[PDB]
This record gives C-alpha cells, sequence and structure tokens, in this order.
C-alpha cells in the first residue's frame, strides 16, 4: 500500500522566482514499534500502551 | 510497596518522580497488598 502511494506522487520544480533544488522518494520501509526508554531500548507491547 | 510489571521486584519507591522500575526500564508499577484483616458477610 505505501510503495504505491509514495511512488504515484510527483515533485514539481521548485524555483521561488542558475540553481533549483528538486526531491525524490526511494523505497519505504517500516520498522516494528519500539519504547523509547531513558535507559535503553525495550520491548512494546498493546498492554504496555493501553496501561501508560 | 509497589510490584513491577513483566519485571519480579518491589519498588517501594515514594518520590514523585520515581515512577520507572529499577534496573527493569517499563513505568509500569502495580500496589501490593498489605496484611490487613477485612471482614465480610456471608
Ligand atoms: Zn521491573
Amino acid at each position: 500500500g505505501l510503495q504505491n502511494v509514495f511512488q504515484s506522487f510527483g515533485e514539481m520544480l521548485v524555483e521561488p522566482s542558475w540553481r533549483y533544488a528538486t526531491v525524490k522518494f526511494g523505497e519505504v520501509t517500516v520498522e516494528k514499534p519500539t519504547f523509547f526508554s531513558d535507559d535503553k531500548e525495550l520491548e512494546f507491547l498493546p498492554w504496555h500502551a493501553r496501561l501508560q | 510497596t509497589y510490584v513491577c510489571g513483566d519485571c519480579g521486584q518491589e519498588n517501594t519507591l515514594k518520590s514523585g518522580d520515581v515512577i520507572q522500575c529499577r534496573e527493569c526500564g517499563y513505568r509500569i508499577l502495580y500496589k501490593k497488598r498489605t496484611r490487613r484483616v477485612v471482614q465480610y458477610e456471608a
């Protein structure tokens, strides 16, 4: 789903008025959920999110 | 006295900022039940 969404948008030229800047999007990767604790990374569970 | 979650340890912390389990990392604590006599009507 996300790959087709990010592969369908087309970025146009950026020119406020030679130099020009264009951006592009490549492969989209989604990592598993994690908890950013103060000490280190911990396993994240649905009930942890429900209680917190 | 407070019991941690997946970790078995009594925190026994009463400070306002102390909400995180020691040497565990998780911030979920359960209040422990003490030895108190309670009466019920059957
Ligand atoms: Zn613990």
